[PDB]
């Protein structure tokens, strides 16, 4: 199975500042990496499709990039409502697998 | 819009089957691919499986063979059946569409005796 | 747009099809060759009122909405016209959903007839990938 590993585990940033989260795959997954954010008492919301493809209604400060095994989710000037859990998930290989998440807290 | 919603019991005992339904709003279930995902306490998501347009199923090998995902098209429902459960099966269960655009809100189902 | 072989190969590689769900890149370059000869404007109407569209000839009964096909499922949740792009992203994204169906790539007649069971690597040799 493919294994996804995200770093760091917890990320602390001050509002208005810029961040970059990493998802890495054990072996290549092409561009078949999707990104999810998940707040308290809410289910996941799809932020970015296939590494870098934008999703209807997601705020443009969400950007995704990379390919192969190395992937990044960028948030441009994060906002108070942006704090929460972020997950990456692969679809190139069955079974589909999720990262262990990164926690986007305040400094 | 599209809206999904899980229901079923919230207590399960070991060796008993945990059963959930996912009721779909805003489309025909026969018009998409539908999935079951669970979250354990360590913020750990696991993809359980999905069902395609004509009922073809994909199960995660990690499920000890104990899974089935069926559906009732007339009811715009699909179901999760998970045989021989343990405390390890304690999780927050979500249905969602295969593209990940829409998820149920999630439902906590605990296993433990009770 | 009519794509060249390696050009199409390169696009499919960047867009994640090499070994997607275990199918090597040659599989998709092979399917497109025989589905549409690598042409994004390929269309084909069928007795059942449906139409195949694009470089992978995706059918409007099940996979896309064209406004005129009885009992459209629209499984890729897209207008069939989007599959007619010079840019193959929408075609690729939908083909991955089709390949994720029970049938895998056998969904494509052409692929089960002339790509399945052969040296699909042939379709990308000559290409630097």
């Amino acid at each position: 199975d493919i294994v996804l590993t995200q770093s760091p585990a917890t990320l602390s940033v001050t509002p208005g500042n810029s961040v970059s989260l990493s998802c890495r795959a054990s072996q290549s997954i092409g561009n078949n990496l999707h990104w999810y954010q998940q707040k308290s008492h809410e289910s996941p919301r799809l932020l970015i499709k296939y590494a870098s493809q934008s999703i209807s209604g997601i705020p443009s400060r969400f950007s995704g990039s990379g390919s192969g095994t190395d992937f990044t989710l960028s948030i441009n000037s994060v906002e108070t409502e942006d704090f929460g859990m972020y997950f990456c998930q692969q679809s190139n290989s069955w079974p589909y697998t999720f990262g262990g998440g990164t926690k986007l807290e305040i400094k | 819009d599209v809206q999904l919603q899980e229901s079923g019991p919230s207590l399960v005992k070991p060796s008993q089957t945990l059963s959930l339904t996912c009721s779909v709003t805003g489309d025909s279930i026969t018009s998409d691919y539908w999935s079951w995902i669970r979250k354990f306490p360590g913020n750990r998501l696991e993809y359980m499986g999905y069902v395609s347009s004509f009922g073809s199923t994909f199960y995660n090998p990690s499920l000890k063979s104990r899974i089935s995902i069926t559906r009732d098209t007339s009811k715009n429902q699909y179901y999760l059946d998970l045989n021989s459960v343990t405390t390890e099966d304690t999780a927050t269960y979500y249905c969602a569409n295969w593209d990940g655009d829409y998820w149920g809100q999630g439902t906590l189902v605990t296993v433990s005796a009770a | 747009k009519v794509y060249g072989r390696c050009e199409l190969a390169a696009a499919m590689k960047r867009l994640g099809l090499d070994n997607y769900r275990g199918y090597s890149l040659g599989n998709w370059v092979c399917a497109a060759k025989f589905e549409s000869n690598f042409n994004t404007h390929a269309t084909n109407r069928n007795t059942d009122g449906s139409t195949d569209y694009g470089i992978l000839q995706i059918n409007s009964r099940w996979w896309c909405n064209d406004g005129r096909t009885p009992g459209s499922k629209n499984l890729c949740n897209i207008p069939c016209s989007a599959l007619l792009s010079s840019d193959i992203t929408a075609s690729v994204n939908c083909a991955k959903k089709i390949a994720s169906g029970g049938n895998g790539m056998n969904a494509w007649v052409a692929w089960r007839n002339r790509c399945k069971g052969t040296d699909v690597h042939a379709w990308i040799r000559g290409c630097r990938l």
